[PDB]
């Protein structure tokens, strides 16, 4: 059965910073195979630690480097049928952040609104990024929107959040199609209060 | 003379790579370009070219249709080889080191 691939503390890693890629499953896989797809593809054979009715294995990157960034996927194997590997886990993109200009995140109408008010967060930058990524602290699903208007010599992506329901700290990133595992410096966290 | 000694050691590396990995360097432009007096002994370059041309990490799902010849080696020596993390590209580099050293 499809294993689970997690990144601790997260897939957005800073250069030279440390990250642990955890491979895990309820199926007792004796070995895990972690595949990286990027500029330098590689596969790592991790030994499965069977414990608590769950098999798990860690791959620790002590100092994050450009060659280690890419789309990781976990496959599981059993010494019973070593030639029959499991279906891959859902792809996990390990991205190096802090490489380009920090975009600016602002709130419309403001960072403090009454419940039901339509909020729209605006991510802007001088650099013409191909995509803007809006991240809500806690959430894993980031929101990608290209840039719509041009304001005061800065390109801007406007993310409509709809009627206000609950608060949150948001951050913003910019990327280029040609460099997919390298993102901008994070925008300064914007706290929305409903 | 020394030109003959050079070709003898180059052919030893070519034969070594082919027999150890169970692959053929025929038509492989990337690898053949490195079979020169200066580039025939650089293990890093050769290991990098084997990965680039034969795509060993792609053997996880059967291989790239363009070249699944390295898969029998990859399965025997890595995916189903009979602790710490083991890198496929490291294993390839270590194998190339022995071929280059035991070539004479
Ligand atoms: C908020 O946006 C929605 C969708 O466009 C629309 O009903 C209207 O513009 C706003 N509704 C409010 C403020 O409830
Ligand atoms: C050998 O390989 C290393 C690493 O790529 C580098 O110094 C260069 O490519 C080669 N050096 C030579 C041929 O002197």
């Amino acid at each position: 059965r499809k294993p689970s691939l997690l990144a601790h503390p997260g897939p957005l890693v800073k250069s030279e910073e440390t990250v642990i890629l955890q491979c895990w499953s309820d199926v007792m896989f004796e070995h895990f195979l972690l595949h990286r797809e990027g500029m330098f593809n590689d596969t790592l054979r991790l030994i499965g630690e069977h414990h608590d009715g769950v098999s798990k294995a860690n791959f620790s990157i002590s100092r994050m480097t450009q060659d280690l960034a890419g789309t990781y996927r976990c496959y599981g194997s059993v010494t019973h049928s070593p030639y029959q590997v499991s279906a891959p886990s859902d792809p996990l993109d390990i991205v190096i952040i802090g490489l380009y200009e920090k975009p600016s995140l602002s709130a419309q109408p403001g960072p403090t609104v009454l419940a039901g008010e339509n909020v729209t967060l605006s991510c802007s930058s001088r650099s013409s990024y191909d995509m803007y990524h809006l991240s809500r602290e806690g959430e894993a699903h980031e929101r990608r929107l290209p840039a719509g208007p041009k304001v005061n010599g800065t390109f801007q992506a406007d993310f409509p959040l709809g009627p206000a329901t609950h608060g949150g700290t948001y951050r913003c990133f910019g990327s280029f199609h040609d460099s997919p595992y390298e993102w901008s410096k994070s925008s300064d966290p914007l706290l929305v209060s409903v | 003379g020394e030109a003959a000694r050079i070709a003898a050691a180059i052919d030893a590396v070519i034969k070594g790579i082919e027999t150890k990995f169970g692959v053929s360097t025929n038509g492989v432009l990337g690898l053949k370009s490195l079979f020169t007096a200066n580039n025939y002994n650089n293990a890093t370059k050769i290991a990098g070219a084997i990965i680039e041309e034969y795509k060993p990490s792609s053997c996880l799902t059967g291989g790239s249709g363009a070249d699944n010849s390295i898969c029998p080696w990859a399965m025997e020596n890595f995916f189903a080889a009979r602790r710490e993390a083991v890198s496929m590209n490291d294993v390839i580099e270590k194998t190339v080191k022995t071929i280059v050293s035991d070539a004479p």
